[PDB]
C-alpha cells in the first residue's frame, strides 16, 4: 500500500519538473526525504543519474531496464535492495558511483556486483575494522574501475585498494584526522596517476607515496609535512607534473625539487616558509608556483631563471622587497600581490605583455604610477584596485583598462 | 453513477489550475487514469490540447462545442465512441489527431469521417494478418493529412500512403528495429518537406529519398548508417537544410558533402566520425555544427570560415585544443565544449558577443580566463562550470558574471 | 417549475456575463444545451442576436416582443413554437435567420409566414431520396429576403433554388467536396452580386458565369483548378472585381488574364504558380492581394507597374529579395512575407513609413536595416519581428520602438 500511495503521490509530471542537472553535468533525480522510489521514475528514460537521499529500505525493480540513459547512481544514507534482473542491468549499463554511509547499512553490499564501474566516490564514516570488509575487497570485480574517492577515516589503506592496483587513475582520500599506515598497499600501486591523500594526518612524505612510480598529481593538503627529503628518488615520476603541498607546515625547500624536471604545478601556499629559496627558483620549468597567504620575508634574484612560470601567488604573504629580476620573466599571466607588505610598485612592468591577473588589494601604497597603464594584457576587472585608488590614475590610463 | 460522479468532482478550478502547456505553446490537459472523462473539462474553453490516456471506453458528449480553441485530440489506449453532433463538430474543427493502441481493434473507427485533419501520429502496430494497412485503407477518405508519424513496426511501407503521400507533407516512420523495403515508392509522394525515418534499421540511404525533390529537413536517425558515400547526390536535393544524420554507425564523411552548400544543420552527434574533412567546412550555410559525442580529436581552423555557425557543439569529443580560428566566427551563440579534453580555453573567446551559454564542467581546463567575463549575454545560467573553475575568475569579473545571474 | 428553475439558474446578470460579440459586430448570447428557453433572456431588450443551438422543446412566449434590437434568430437543432403574437412581432423586427436542422425533423415551419426578413442561412442535406429538394419549395413568400446562403452538399443545382433566388444580391454555395452540376442554368440569375462556390470541386468554370453583369465578387476557393483556361470567356464580363481562385492547384496563371482592369484583389494563395508574368500586371489598382505559399522564385518585373496596392503576400515561396519592383510601389501597408528565404531588406523600403505590418516567421534576413529606424510610425505590436531579428536595431531605436509602444 506504501508503494500504491506513492506511485498515486508522486506522477511523472511531479519528477519532470523535479529534474535537474548534478554536479556531473548528468540529469539527476534529486529524490529526497522518500519512503521508496515511485515506479514512474523509471518513465523517465532520458534520465542520467539518482540522488537517492535518506530513502531506506527500498527494492528497485526491474523496470530500471527502461533506464538507458542512466550512468549514475548517488546513494545518500539509503539502505537500498535490487532486483536480479536490474542488477544484471545496472553490471552491464551504470559506470559512476557515489554512496555516503551515515550507518554501515546504508552502504549496500549489492553495488559492488557491477563490473563496468569507473568512478567511485566512497563518502562516509569507515569503521577502523577496514581490513574486515569483504565488500571493499570486491573491487577487483570492477574491471573498469578509475576515480576512487573515500571520504572516510581510512587509517590502513585496504587491500581492496592493492587489489585495483592497475586500473585505478585518480585516488581520494580524506581521511579527517587518522594517520595514514600499512604503506606496502600504497607501495603496490603500479599504474596509479593521480594520488590525492587530503588530510591523512601524514608527518612526512610516506615511503609508499614515494613508492609510486607512474605519479602524476600528488595532493598532500591539510597533511602536516615535515620535510621534502628523499627527493633524490622522485627523478623516476618523470611522469608527474602536478604537486598539490598547500596548507601545510612545510617551511623550506630544498635543492632537491631539481630533481623533477617535468614539474608544472607546484603549491606551497598557506605554509611556514620564512624565506623563499632561490635554488626553487632554479628550476625554470615550473610553470604553476602558488605560495599565498605565506610567511616569505623577501625573493632571492634567481627567479629570472623562472621564466616559464605562468602563475606566481606571492598574495598575503610578508614579502616588502620585490626584486627586479621577477619583472623580467614576461610569461607571468597570473600574478597576486595583494596583501603583501610591499612599499612602491615596480615602473617597470610593461614587459610583461601577458599579464591578465594583477591584485594589489590591501598593500600600502603611496601613488600609482602612469606605467600601470603600460600593461597590455591587464583589464580593470582584472586589475582589483580600490575605488580611492581608482580615482588616482589619469583618465586615460582610466580608460586603458576600463573600455575592455 | 460513477460518469455523473466523475463529473461532480472534478471541479472547474481544480481543471483550471490543472492546465498546462505544451511545447507548441497551447493550453493543455492531461487525463490520465480516469473511469471516464469529465463533463467540466468539456465545459472549458480555453483548452487547446486535451490529452486522453488510459480512459477505458467513454463516450464523447456533444459539449465539446463548448471546447472551441480544442485542436489536438490525444488519444492514448482511448476507445472512444462518439456522438453525431460531436463528430460533425470534430470534423468541421478538430485538426489534429495521435492515436497510440495496443490492439488493431481499439483505434476509432470515426477518425475516418474527420475532413479537418491534416496531423496524425498512428503510434501502434498496424501491420497485422488480413489488417496490414487495411484497417487504415480508411485514410483515403481523409484529405488534408500533412503529417503521418507511424511508430508502428512496418516492415514495408504501405500502399495506402502511396496512394494518400500526393498531398503528405511529412512521413516519420518508426519501425524501432524493422527495416524498409521502400522500392522507390516515394516518387508518386511529391509534397514532402520533411522525412524522419527514426529506429529503421535500413543501413543504407534509400534512393526514394534520392527521387523527391521537395525536401528541406531530412533526418535518418539510428538507421545505422555505416557509409553515406550517396550524398553526393543530394546536390539534386536543392531545398534540403538539415540532414539529422545523428545516432548512426557514421565513421567517416565523404567530400562530396561539400558539394551540399543548402545545408543549415547538420546533426552528426553520436557517430563514429574521428575525422572531418575540410571540404565539409566549405559550406558556409551551415548554423549548427552539432559533432558531439564522436571521436573527433581535432578541429580544422578552416571553422573560422563558417561564420554562419551559432551552436557548435563537440562534447564528449578527443578535441585537446581550440584553434584560434575557432574563435574567428563571432556568430557562435552555444559552444557546447563539456565533457572534452580541453586543456585550456583561449581568451580569444573575449571577442565572441552572441555567445549565450558555454559549457566548460567535465574538460581538463585548469582555468578560466578573464575574458570569458567579456561576453555580454552569457550569464551563471549560461556560464555552466565546475564552482572551483568559477573561482578563477577576478571577483570583480565574478561580480559582473553573478550580476548577470542576478541582473 | 422546470421553467422557475431554469429562470432562477439563468438571472439578467450571468446572461449579462454571457453576453458576446459576433463578426458581424452585434450581440450575441450562445444558449446552448438547455432544458428549456429561460425569460430573462427575454427580458434583456440589448440582446440583438438570439443564439438557440441544440436547446430542445423550444416554445417562445410573446416575452419575446421584449426584444429590441432582435434582428437576428441562430436557431441551431431547434424545434421553435411561436404564437401568432410573437409572430406577428417577428414579421416586423426580425431580419436574419440562420437555421441547423438534419433533414426535415429540425426544420421550423413559421419561417414562410415572414415576410419581412432580409437575410437568411440554411445549413443541411437536402437531396433525399424521393425527395429531391422538395422541402424547400415554401419559401415564396419572402418577398424582402436579400442574403441566402447555403451550405447543403449539394450533388446537384436545386431548381427550386433558381426559381427562389430570383429577389436575391449575395448567394454562397459550399459543396464539402460534391460536384455542383450548374448546366448553365445560372443564366436566369442575373440579379447576383457576389457569387462564392467554396469547395465545388469544379475542375472547369460553367459557361453560364460569365452571363452576368452584377457579380463584383467570383469565389472558387478550394476547387481544385489546375488549368485555368476558362478565363478567356471572362473576357465578356465588365463586372467582376475581384477573382477568388486560392487554395487551388493552377500550376499557371495565362497572359489573357492580365486584360482585367476592372479586377481589384486577387485571392490566389496557396497554389502552384512557378512563375507569374510580368504582363499579368499590367493591372495595376490590384489593392489587395493574395499569393502566399506559392512556387514564386522572384518578385518579377511589372510590380513596379503597380501603384494602386496595398498589400502583397508573398509567404512561403522562393524569393530572396525585395528588389526595386516592390519598391516602386508608394501604397502597400501590409507585407505578408514570412517563412521565406528572403535574404535581405534593401534600403528603400525604410521609406515606407506607411508599414501596417510585416509578416517574418521564420525568414533568412540578416538583420533589419537601420532605415527600417527612419520610421518611428512603425511601432513594436504594429510589425511582426522576430526577438532575435528586433534586438540588433539600436538601443535609441528599440527605445523608441517600445516608447511608440507605450505613445
Amino acid at each position: 500500500l506504501k508503494q500504491l500511495n506513492l506511485n498515486n503521490e508522486w506522477t511523472p509530471d511531479k519528477l519532470r519538473q523535479k529534474l535537474q542537472t548534478n554536479a556531473h553535468n548528468r540529469l539527476e533525480l534529486p529524490l529526497i526525504m522518500l519512503s521508496g522510489l515511485p515506479d514512474t521514475v523509471f518513465e523517465i528514460t532520458e534520465l542520467q543519474s539518482l540522488k537517492l537521499e535518506i530513502i531506506k529500505n527500498v527494492m528497485i525493480p526491474a523496470t530500471i531496464a527502461q533506464l538507458d540513459n542512466l550512468q549514475e547512481l548517488c546513494l545518500h544514507q539509503c539502505s537500498v535492495k535490487i532486483h536480479s534482473a536490474a542488477l544484471s542491468f545496472l553490471k552491464e549499463n551504470l559506470k559512476v558511483l557515489s554512496v555516503k554511509f551515515d550507518d554501515m547499512r546504508e552502504l549496500p553490499p549489492w553495488m559492488y556486483g557491477l563490473r563496468n564501474l569507473e568512478e567511485l566516490y566512497l563518502v562516509g564514516s569507515l569503521s577502523h575494522d577496514i581490513s574486515k570488509n569483504v565488500t571493499l575487497e570486491s573491487l577487483r570485480d570492477l574491471k573498469s574501475l578509475k576515480i576512487l574517492s573515500i571520504k572516510s577515516n581510512v587509517s590502513k589503506i585496504p587491500q581492496a585498494v592493492v587489489d585495483v592496483s592497475s586500473h585505478l587513475q585518480k585516488m581520494c582520500v580524506h581521511n579527517d584526522g587518522t594517520k595514514l599506515v600499512m604503506l606496502n598497499n600504497l607501495k603496490k600501486m603500479t599504474n596509479l596517476t593521480e594520488l590525492e591523500l587530503v588530510h591523512c594526518d601524514l608527518e612526512r612524505i610516506p615511503h609508499a607515496v614515494f613508492s609510486l612510480l607512474s605519479l602524476q598529481e600528488l595532493d598532500l593538503k591539510e597533511n602536516n609535512l615535515k620535510s621534502i627529503e628523499e627527493i633524490v628518488s622522485f627523478q623516476h615520476l618523470r611522469k608527474l607534473t602536478v604537486l598539490k603541498l598547500w596548507y601545510n607546515s612545510i617551511a623550506y625547500i630544498p635543492e632537491h625539487i631539481k630533481k623533477l624536471t617535468s614539474l608544472e604545478r607546484l603549491f606551497f601556499s598557506h605554509n611556514k616558509v620564512e624565506v623563499l629559496p632561490s635554488h626553487l627558483f632554479l628550476c625554470n620549468k615550473i610553470r604553476y608556483l602558488d605560495l599565498s597567504y605565506n610567511d616569505i620575508r623577501f625573493i632571492p634574484p634567481e627567479i629570472g631563471v623562472l621564466q616559464s612560470l605562468q602563475y606566481f601567488s606571492i598574495t598575503c604573504n610578508k614579502v616588502e622587497s620585490l626584486p627586479d629580476e621577477l619583472y623580467f620573466c614576461k610569461k607571468l599571466k597570473t600574478l597576486k600581490i595583494g596583501k603583501n607588505s610591499l612599499s612602491v610598485l615596480s615602473p617597470k612592468i610593461g614587459n610583461l605583455l601577458f599579464l591578465s591577473y594583477l591584485d594589489i588589494k590591501g598593500n600600502h601604497f603611496e601613488v600609482l604610477p602612469p606605467e600601470l597603464g603600460d600593461c597590455r594584457a591587464l583589464k580593470r576587472a582584472g586589475l582589483v584596485v580600490e575605488d580611492a585608488l581608482f580615482e588616482t590614475l589619469p583618465s586615460d590610463v582610466r580608460e586603458q583598462m576600463k573600455a575592455d | 453513477l460513477r460518469q455523473l460522479n466523475l463529473n461532480n468532482e472534478w471541479t472547474l478550478d481544480k481543471l483550471r489550475q490543472r492546465l498546462t502547456k505544451n511545447a507548441q505553446d497551447k493550453l493543455e490537459l492531461h487525463l490520465f487514469m480516469l473511469s471516464g472523462i469529465p463533463d467540466t473539462v468539456f465545459d472549458l474553453v480555453e483548452l487547446e490540447v486535451l490529452k486522453l490516456e488510459l480512459i477505458p471506453d467513454v463516450t464523447i458528449p456533444p459539449s465539446i462545442a463548448q471546447l472551441t480553441g480544442l485542436k489536438e485530440l490525444w488519444l492514448y489506449h482511448t476507445a472512444a465512441k462518439i456522438e453525431a453532433p460531436a463528430l460533425a463538430f470534430l470534423r468541421e474543427n478538430l485538426r489534429a489527431l495521435h492515436i497510440k493502441f495496443t490492439d488493431i481493434k481499439e483505434i476509432p473507427l470515426w477518425i475516418y469521417s474527420l475532413k479537418t485533419l491534416e496531423e496524425l501520429h498512428l503510434t501502434g502496430n498496424l501491420s497485422a494478418e488480413n489488417n496490414r494497412y487495411i484497417v487504415i485503407d480508411g485514410l483515403r477518405e481523409l484529405k488534408r493529412l500533412k503529417v503521418l508519424r507511424l511508430k508502428s513496426n512496418l516492415s514495408k511501407l504501405p500502399q495506402v500512403v502511396t496512394d494518400v503521400g500526393v498531398h503528405l507533407q511529412k512521413l516519420s516512420i518508426n519501425n524501432e528495429g524493422t527495416k524498409l523495403i521502400v522500392l522507390n515508392s516515394l516518387k508518386k509522394m511529391v509534397n514532402l518537406t520533411e522525412l524522419e525515418l527514426i529506429r529503421c534499421d535500413l543501413e543504407r540511404i534509400p534512393h526514394s529519398i534520392f527521387s523527391l525533390h521537395n525536401l528541406q529537413e531530412i533526418d535518418l536517425k539510428d538507421n545505422n548508417l555505416k557509409t553515406i558515400e550517396e550524398i553526393i547526390s543530394f546536390q539534386h536535393l536543392h531545398r534540403l537544410t538539415c540532414l539529422k544524420l545523428w545516432y548512426n554507425h557514421i565513421a567517416y564523411i565523404p567530400i562530396q558533402i561539400g558539394n551540399l552548400t543548402n545545408l543549415e544543420r547538420l546533426y552528426l552527434n553520436r557517430n563514429k566520425i574521428e575525422k572531418i574533412p575540410t571540404q565539409l567546412f566549405y559550406c558556409r550555410k551551415l548554423r549548427y555544427l552539432d559533432l558531439s559525442h564522436n571521436n573527433l580529436t581535432f578541429l580544422p581552423a578552416d571553422i573560422g570560415l563558417l561564420q554562419n555557425l551559432q551552436n557548435l557543439a563537440v562534447t564528449a569529443n578527443r578535441i585537446e585544443a581550440l584553434p584560434p580560428e575557432l574563435f574567428q566566427c563571432r556568430k557562435l551563440r552555444a559552444l557546447h565544449l563539456g565533457n572534452n579534453v580541453l586543456q585550456s580555453l583561449p581568451s580569444r573567446v573575449g571577442e565572441l558577443t552572441n555567445l549565450t551559454q558555454i559549457e566548460l564542467r567535465g574538460n581538463r581546463l585548469e582555468c578560466l580566463p578573464v575574458e570569458l567575463g567579456e561576453c555580454p549575454l552569457l550569464k551563471r545560467s549560461g556560464l555552466v562550470v565546475e564552482e572551483d573553475l568559477f573561482s578563477t575568475l577576478p571577483p570583480e569579473v565574478k561580480e559582473r558574471l553573478w550580476r548577470a545571474d542576478k541582473e
